[PDB]
């Protein structure tokens, strides 16, 4: 008998940690983690998901065979889960990440990585350019704006105080963390996914331009 | 240091030193300007939400771009963005040049890592390319909204010296979009000054941006407000 | 079956008797408390376990009758004698 | 023995300022010729002093023998240094209570396994005053001298080495303004790897004092003669049978219950480290051996590894931790 | 067999100083917790503070979770034990120094000890004190004494010099002992509860700064 | 039954084997005394 709200919740933030879909950066320990695991087993909706954990055991290098009926299954298990969008290449992160936790023996120290070996080749960047922008040339552009069109600035500075005041509550710094972290993971998973090599070199020095400007 | 400064009558020798901390001086000159730095910017940030509204939106951000089809209204917003990042940059001329093209992507393989949005002229005019997808997904993500981000003395010292809906998640949102515009309105600014050649150069490798801009933006940025790192170098590069 | 408690049960009995003692891996830890789940004899070191997480909580007054139950569970699990400070 | 840079390079004779004690014998530790147990002729029924004999070498740069750069709060009613030539002499009051009685590390065998938690405390403390960069070499045994009360446990002078480090990321120049100029503090390269080496190695000296505390026969683990290998001494002695890569501890005659396994270090951890520590023969040429123990290259890290792994299951032999690492 | 009023006054001596409101400090023999416990075990209404102190035999380290009936149930029979103010947070004292002797070893030398494991998150100093401040600023005055209003200051002087003499026959001494090991135990019984790290250090400096004048 | 009296016994045990023969701490003397009020 245990709480089982207590060990949803712990699966939540796990789940919500390794998808590197939410901002916040919280430390989880092996009790998270199997208290995350037993949330998922005991949750008869997400037996599947249970069952791609335990699959996850072995070297999780495959993509598992799963009928397009059984994907609708475990994406609606998740959309439950996570309470939100989110897709395939989401699970694919899960199962990376969560098996990346598996291979690793106890450790005294959280080990920090990247995110790697989701979606075969291994590939760069200037390929990576010149065939986006021959796609992009293939496909025909949308939408057309002309005319020299005026920025809108709001001159009345009544209702421009009142948004500033309605975010003067709001603790900037947390919001350069979460946005600059938000940068960060997406960046990383665009290129990890892409197998491009995410160039954390390069986004260091982003920030030391950012310094330096 | 310390600054000892004389109380003299001259009638007497009657001297009465009364030394002074600099600390406390500068601690009040770095709090105003943070103070100060933080209205500039929420004031640069009520500005741009004022003049996104007087573009008539209904939905949020959010939204917005989870549309599939409307290109009109993501494309407008685009050019709202890039206009505003070009008049407070260069207040001079608070317009974009007259004409332009949109393209929406819509997956991955269109997709590109690093700078999903981007510019390419169609040898006419410059084109955006937009990246929905990713981009969507980058905004329904969740945000440290409920936890505290951060010398311990001198913020401790500053403690005790111390109807549109918008919640704190919307602004770290538009914060958001705000700096990937930035960024890549720094490489459109990249192409327009220096060819499409030194434009891939700067794709590709950002420290050039400082070199690039030293001539420009030091003559400006709000992301240069903070600090900021990668976690753990330490035992990540190892 | 939906997971072969064989190899749950190995890793219990050896990482039990390893720390017993005193190259294993998180997900063996997985298997082991997997198998604790599964074997309702054990269960009752199941609560133990599940207990010690957040804080080290405590261990409930337990029964003669139960302490001695829990011991021949372990026992099986082994064959030496064991008692009460090698279960804390 | 004494020369001089005078064309006719003199005989010096080495006249010795003070009068060495005649009576150079020890209770405490009878074997030692260089303590001096001294019972000060005066709680007072159990008064105490002690002087040991030791060569000038272990003196550093400002005059103060290095062991004593570890003692805070220092429990021992007197301590100082004194010289007599080469020779040097530390000289301890204490006074116990009338109940209450020091005894020698050596072939303590004590089965108190709570006194053996108040020593080891008292060690462990002591050596992490020490500094992360600062290594450290002792040219006696290895391990630490130390005397003991049930009541309190009091280090005893010891063949201490103050050698400091810099981790090219606190600049190697003290000596003052003018006088750096001239001369500088040698520093070596500090590196993550000698540093664990050095953790490790205080590891080792406090495994072999608490194995000096369990043993009721001499401890050769803490032997560093160069006739005997620490090779050879595992060769003939062995590894531990509850585990090959143990050596055979579990089997030595201990004061209380054996430990059996539980005193079985790994093997080459401990090869690997006697040969580093047989570094102190020469301080001064230090990359030879400054981070041997941390040196490779898998096989070593794994090993290194399930040496953490011993070290670790000791301290949670008393609830113990390894920040000390 | 057990004298009752022997065993009787010493648990009450015993949780007397383990509570300490007994600023008075006299020695503590194993004989005189072992009374303590021998009475604990004869007491049916105080059999409920009996298996508490066999909950602090254990790892002492929950929160021992007990419905709200059995809260005011253990705080009557602590009080008619005491005998006197006794709560919650003088129960949670009572178990973690009772778990602390527990846990120490026999020992001919007796030992000094500080008070924690009361009250989930190791709070700065810092952060407590801006939190504090944040309500306080928020928390309106409900009183208020208008100009340097006199001072009634007893010209009495019969009175002066009786009270004088009535305090005379009192050891200075010993109510200065009292006062100060009073705040002591105060301020540190505050850094734990509010589980803010207690600075015995600056808590001497105190004192220092005293001596100095 | 209110205690474990096996635990309480082993320690009772062992402590007073340990003062005739010759590593304890205060626990396990009141549970020792525990034990044998019991007994």
């Amino acid at each position: 008998l245990i709480n089982m709200r207590r060990y949803r919740n712990a699966a939540r933030k796990l789940i919500h940690h390794y998808s590197l879909n939410s901002t916040s950066s919280t430390e989880y320990k092996i009790s998270d983690v199997v208290m995350t695991m037993i949330f998922l087993l005991r949750s008869e909706k997400y037996h599947s998901l249970f069952k791609l954990l335990e699959t996850t055991f072995d070297d999780y290098t495959c993509r598992p065979q799963m009928t397009q009926v059984q994907t609708d299954t475990l994406l609606d298990a998740v959309r439950s889960l996570l309470e939100m969008t989110i897709d395939l290449t989401t699970v694919d992160i899960m199962r990376s990440s969560f098996a990346r936790c598996f291979n690793s023996p106890i450790m005294r120290y959280a080990k920090i990585v990247l995110l790697q070996n989701v979606a075969d080749k291994r590939t760069t960047l200037e390929e990576l350019l010149i065939e986006r922008g021959e796609k992009i040339q293939m496909l025909q552009p949308q939408q057309y704006i002309n005319s020299g069109t005026e920025i809108p600035f709001c001159d009345d500075a009544e209702f421009l105080n009142r948004l500033l005041k309605h975010i003067d509550p709001y603790p900037l710094s947390r919001m350069y963390y979460n946005a600059a972290n938000t940068m960060f993971y997406t960046t990383m998973e665009n290129y990890a996914v892409s197998n491009c090599k995410f160039n954390i070199e390069d986004y260091n020095n982003i920030f030391k331009v950012m310094e330096n400007i | 240091n310390k600054v000892r400064t004389v109380t003299e009558i001259v009638n007497s020798d009657e001297k009465i030193q009364k030394t002074y901390e600099l600390a406390e001086f500068d601690l009040k000159n770095l709090s105003s300007l943070e103070s100060y730095e933080t209205l500039k910017i929420k004031l640069a940030l009520s500005k741009y939400m004022a003049m996104l509204s007087t573009l008539e939106m209904t939905q949020p951000l959010l939204e917005i771009f989870r549309n599939k089809a409307d290109t009109r209204q993501i494309a407008a917003v685009v050019f709202s963005t890039l206009a505003f990042i070009h008049n407070r940059f260069h207040p001079l001329v608070t317009n974009f040049t007259n004409k332009m093209e949109f393209v929406v992507t819509e997956t991955n393989d269109t997709s590109i890592p690093g700078e999903p949005i981007l510019f390419t002229e169609n040898e006419g005019v410059l084109l955006c390319s937009v990246d929905r997808p990713s981009i969507v997904k980058m905004l329904s993500r969740e945000f440290d909204t409920e936890a505290l981000v951060n010398n311990c003395n001198v913020r401790i010292a500053k403690t005790f010296g111390a109807d549109f809906s918008i919640t704190e998640v919307e602004a770290t949102q538009y914060l958001t979009l705000l700096l990937t515009v930035e960024h890549a309105y720094l490489h459109y600014y990249i192409f327009k000054n220096y060819g499409v050649f030194e434009y891939c150069k700067s794709l590709t490798d950002h420290s050039l941006f400082t070199n690039k801009l030293r001539s420009t933006m030091s003559t400006n940025l709000l992301l240069s407000k903070f600090k900021f790192t990668i976690e753990d170098f330490d035992k990540i590069n190892s | 079956e939906l997971i072969n408690m064989r190899r749950y049960r190995n890793a219990a009995r050896k990482l039990i008797h390893h720390y017993s003692l005193n190259e294993y891996k998180i997900s063996d830890v997985v298997m082991t408390m997997i198998f604790l789940l599964r074997s309702e004899k054990y269960h009752s070191l199941f609560k133990l376990l599940e207990t010690t997480f957040d804080d080290y909580t405590c261990r409930p007054q337990m029964t003669q009758v139960q302490t001695d139950t829990l011991l021949d569970a372990v026992r099986s699990l082994l064959s030496t004698t064991i008692d009460l400070t090698t279960v804390d | 023995p004494i020369k001089l840079d005078l064309c006719a390079s003199v005989k010096l004779t080495p006249f010795k300022p003070m009068r060495p004690p005649k009576p150079m014998q020890c209770w405490i530790h009878p074997r030692r010729a260089n303590c001096k147990v001294t019972r000060p002729r005066n709680d007072n029924e159990n008064d105490m002093l002690h002087m040991t004999v030791l060569n000038s070498v272990f003196l550093n740069e400002h005059a103060k023998l290095y062991y004593r750069h570890l003692l805070r709060n220092d429990q021992a009613e007197a301590r100082k240094t004194i010289l007599n030539a080469d020779s040097v002499y530390e000289c301890m009051l204490i006074r116990p209570i009338r109940t209450e009685h020091f005894r020698s590390v050596d072939e303590a065998g004590e089965h108190n396994m709570s006194v053996l938690k108040i020593i080891i405390d008292a060690v462990i403390k002591y050596i992490g005053k020490l500094a992360d960069d600062e290594y450290i070499l002792i040219a006696d045994r290895m391990y630490v001298d130390l005397i003991y009360s049930e009541f309190r446990a009091i280090i005893l002078p010891q063949s201490a080495y103050i050698i400091k480090g810099d981790y090219a990321e606190d600049v190697c120049n003290e000596l003052e303004y003018p006088w750096k100029l001239i001369t500088a503090n040698n520093c070596i390269v500090s590196t993550d790897e000698s540093r664990q080496s050095q953790y490790i190695y205080r590891t080792f000296l406090l495994y072999n004092t608490v194995l000096t505390a369990i043993l009721k026969q001499n401890n050769p683990f803490d032997v560093i003669a160069e006739n005997t290998s620490i090779s050879i001494i595992v060769r003939n002695l062995g590894s531990c049978p509850n585990n090959k890569d143990r050596v055979k501890c579990c089997d030595l005659n201990y004061g209380g219950v054996p430990p059996g396994h539980v005193m079985c270090p790994p093997r080459e951890i401990t090869k690997k480290f006697f040969h580093y520590a047989k570094w102190v023969r020469n301080p001064n040429k230090y990359k030879r051996y400054s981070e041997l123990i941390a040196r490779q290259r898998d096989v070593s890290q794994l090993h290194l590894l399930d040496w953490e792994n011993f070290m670790g299951e000791f301290s949670s032999y008393f609830g113990l931790h390894a920040h000390n690492v």
